[PDB]
């Protein structure tokens, strides 16, 4: 997702599911990769629990 | 098939699967059925909710 060899165009973004695993944030919110994270509808804090 | 093994190839079940919310597969094994009593010999019995 993150880390994908090619991305989409936006014109064609791709929408994918996820299900029957765990969501751990801990490689992603707290890692320098991003110059840019924002949640809308949750603390980044709290997608672990 | 000479190979002394007993091999599925026929697998007639659908023709599509358009939207897969949910899939799995177990960990592989090697389906026999080996060793005999000349009786009907095994009951299995399932519940379902
Ligand atoms: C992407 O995966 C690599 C290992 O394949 C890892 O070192 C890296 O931290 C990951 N980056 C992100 C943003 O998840
Ligand atoms: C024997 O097994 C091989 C793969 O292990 C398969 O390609 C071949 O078709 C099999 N032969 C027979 C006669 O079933
Ligand atoms: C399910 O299939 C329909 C028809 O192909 C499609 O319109 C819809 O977007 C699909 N939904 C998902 C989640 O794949």
């Amino acid at each position: 997702v993150f880390n994908a060899t090619r991305f989409a165009s936006v014109y064609a973004w791709n929408r994918k599911r996820i299900s029957n695993c765990v969501a751990d944030y801990s490689v992603l919110y707290n890692s320098a990769s991003f110059s840019t994270f924002k949640c809308y509808g949750v603390s980044p804090t709290k997608l672990n629990d | 098939k000479n190979n002394k093994s007993w091999m599925e190839s026929e697998f007639r079940v659908y023709s599509s699967a358009n939207n897969c919310t949910f899939e799995y597969v177990s960990q592989p094994f090697l389906m026999d059925l080996e060793g005999k009593q000349g009786n009907f010999k095994n009951l299995s019995e399932f519940v379902f909710k």
